[PDB]
C-alpha cells in the first residue's frame, strides 16, 4: 500500500518515510502501473536493484569477496563501498547490477573504524596514548603507504581501551574516505616515542551504513541463495539484500509525477509540470534525490531552484540529472 | 654547507632510532631534505612528515655516526630554504 | 584476534579486548567466521 494516493507516515518505509512532511506542489497526478515500490519488487528486480551490507572476513580481499558473491548470485554486475585491505573485516557494501550506479557515492564517503594499535613499548605515563591520539584529530599530514603527501582528516576519535602490559590500545575514529589508520598507528607510535603499528582493523561504517544496519556474513548470502534455489522460498535473498534506496535516506527529496519519469530519466532534468512533491530546506545547487510516487529512486539530482522557488515559479527546470539510477523504460514513454 | 640554513624542527624525543622532532617552521620539507645543526653540520634527512594542519611533525633518519639519542629537548634542527613547500601544496 | 565485543542496551557493540567484561559477560569475538566457497554447511546452518 505504501505509494502515494493519487488524491502519519512516519512508519512508510524507506524514501517514503515521513514523506508528509514534503511540501505539495500538486495533489494530484495520474497514476502509472509500471515499476514497484522498492520493497514489492519481484525478486529479479529486487536482487538488480539491491545492496549487500557485507561484513568482511580476515584474509580474502576485497575483490575476491565481491567475486565470490557475483558468484552465489549469478549475477551480471557487482561492485563495493572502498577496498577494506585483506585482514580488514567489516562493513563493505556490495552493490549488484544497477545498483552499481551508486557506487563512486559510497567509496568517497566517510568511514568508520575500530583499531588496536600495538605499541612497541610500555609507556610510563598511560595516559599518553588518549593524548597522541587527540593530537591526530583534524586534518592531519599522511603519505599512503610514487607516493605523495597527502592531507586526510580525522573528524573525530575516541580511545575505547588501553592494555598498557600487553601493549594494545582499541579506538574508535571516524575520517574522510582514503585515511589510512595505518599510518594513523606508526604516527601514534613516533609521537608517544616508542613506536607502534596497526595489530588489526575493522570497518564498523561505511557511508549510509553501519555494521548495526542489518550487516550479513558471505555464509548468509550463500544460505540465503541455498534456501531460495532448493525450496524457492524468497525470503532469506529478501532478508539479506537491502534495496539500492537504502543508501540515499539521507538526500533531500522531489518527488516526480508518474508521467513524468520516464522523460527524467532521458532528457535527464525536471520541469516544473512534473513537479508533485519537494522537501523543505532545498537550496541551489544542493544535491538531491529524485524519486517516483512509490518510492523508487529515479536519479541523484542538483537542484536548479530552491524550496522557496519551488513554491513561486510557475515554470522552469527544477533539477538536472546528475547520475541516472532507474532504468530508462521502466515507465512509460509520453510518446 | 648550504649559505643560509633556517629553522626547522625542535627535538621532541628519540623514535626506535630516529629522531622526532615538531616543526618549527611554517612550511613543508621535502622527503629525504638533508637536515642540520645550527653549524650546518648535517645529521640526518627528512624521513616522516606527520600531525595536524597546524601542528606538523617530522622524523629525522640520522646520518652514520649521528645518534638520536644523543639530542635533548629544544636542541633546534635546520633545513636549507630550497628544500621547503608552501603548505598550500597540499590543500584544496 | 584480540578485538572483542558485547551488546550494550541499544543492540549496539561494546568493543573491548577483555574475554570477560567487569559485568561477567563472556565477549565475542568482533570479527565473523572464515569463510571459503564450497561451504558444504547450508543445510546444517538453515535448518539450525
Amino acid at each position: 500500500d505504501f505509494v502515494i494516493k493519487p488524491e502519519d507516515t512516519s512508519e512508510w518505509p524507506l524514501l517514503l518515510k515521513n514523506f508528509d512532511k514534503l511540501l505539495v506542489r500538486s495533489g494530484h497526478y495520474t497514476p502509472i502501473p509500471a515499476g514497484s515500490s522498492p520493497l514489492k519488487r519481484d525478486l529479479k528486480s529486487y536482487i538488480s536493484s539491491g545492496v549487500i551490507n557485507l561484513d568482511k572476513p580476515s584474509n580474502p580481499s576485497s575483490h575476491e569477496v565481491v567475486a565470490w558473491i557475483k558468484r552465489i548470485l549469478r549475477c551480471e554486475k557487482t561492485g563495493h563501498s572502498g577496498t577494506l585491505d585483506p585482514k580488514v573485516t567489516g562493513c563493505l557494501i556490495v552493490c549488484i547490477d544497477r545498483a552499481t550506479r551508486l557506487v563512486k557515492s559510497q567509496q568517497g564517503a566517510g568511514k568508520e573504524y575500530v583499531c588496536i594499535v600495538r605499541l612497541h613499548d610500555a609507556l610510563k605515563d598511560e595516559k599518553d596514548l588518549g593524548r597522541s591520539l587527540e593530537n591526530l584529530t583534524g586534518a592531519l599530514f599522511q603519505r599512503p603507504p610514487k607516493r605523495q603527501l597527502r592531507v586526510r582528516t580525522i573528524y573525530e576519535s575516541n580511545l575505547i581501551e588501553f592494555d598498557n602490559k600487553r601493549n594494545l590500545g582499541v579506538f574508535w575514529a571516524s575520517c574522510e574516505a582514503g585515511t589510512y589508520m595505518r599510518t594513523l598507528c606508526v604516527h601514534l607510535g613516533m609521537l608517544l616515542g616508542v613506536g607502534g603499528h596497526m595489530q588489526e582493523l575493522r570497518r564498523v561504517r561505511s557511508g549510509a551504513l553501519s555494521e548495526n544496519d542489518n550487516m550479513v556474513t558471505l555464509h548468509d548470502v550463500m544460505d540465503a541463495q541455498w534456501v531460495y534455489d532448493n525450496t524457492r522460498d524468497e525470503s532469506y535473498l529478501r532478508s539479506i539484500i537491502q534495496p539500492l534506496e537504502t543508501l540515499l535516506v539521507g538526500y533531500k527529496r522531489i518527488v516526480v509525477k508518474d508521467s513524468a519519469v520516464n522523460a527524467v530519466c532521458y532528457g535527464a532534468k525536471l520541469m516544473i509540470p512534473g513537479l508533485l512533491r519537494y522537501e523543505e530546506g532545498i537550496e541551489l545547487y544542493d544535491e538531491i534525490v529524485l524519486i517516483t510516487t512509490k518510492g523508487e529512486a529515479i536519479a541523484v539530482a542538483i537542484a536548479q531552484m530552491s524550496t522557496v522557488d519551488l513554491a513561486s515559479c510557475d515554470h522552469g527546470v527544477v533539477a538536472s540529472v546528475k547520475r541516472c539510477i532507474m532504468e530508462r523504460d521502466l515507465y512509460p514513454r509520453r510518446w | 654547507p648550504p649559505d643560509t640554513v633556517l629553522e626547522m624542527g625542535a627535538f621532541l624525543h628519540p623514535c626506535e632510532g630516529d629522531i622526532v622532532c615538531r616543526s618549527i617552521n611554517t612550511k613543508i620539507p621535502y622527503f629525504n631534505a638533508p637536515i642540520y645543526l645550527e653549524n650546518k653540520t648535517q645529521v640526518g634527512k627528512v624521513d616522516e612528515i606527520l600531525g595536524p594542519l597546524n601542528e606538523v611533525f617530522f622524523t629525522i633518519k640520522c646520518g652514520d655516526g649521528v645518534q638520536a639519542t644523543s639530542f635533548k629537548e629544544g636542541d633546534k634542527f635546520y633545513i636549507a630554504a630550497d628544500k621547503l613547500l608552501p603548505i598550500e601544496r597540499f590543500l584544496p | 584476534m584480540h578485538l572483542m565485543y558485547t551488546l550494550g542496551p541499544d543492540g549496539k557493540r561494546i568493543y573491548t579486548l577483555k574475554k570477560v567484561t567487569e559485568s561477567g559477560e563472556i565477549t565475542k569475538s568482533a570479527h565473523p567466521a572464515r569463510f571459503s566457497p564450497d561451504d558444504k554447511y547450508s543445510r546444517q546452518r538453515v535448518t539450525l
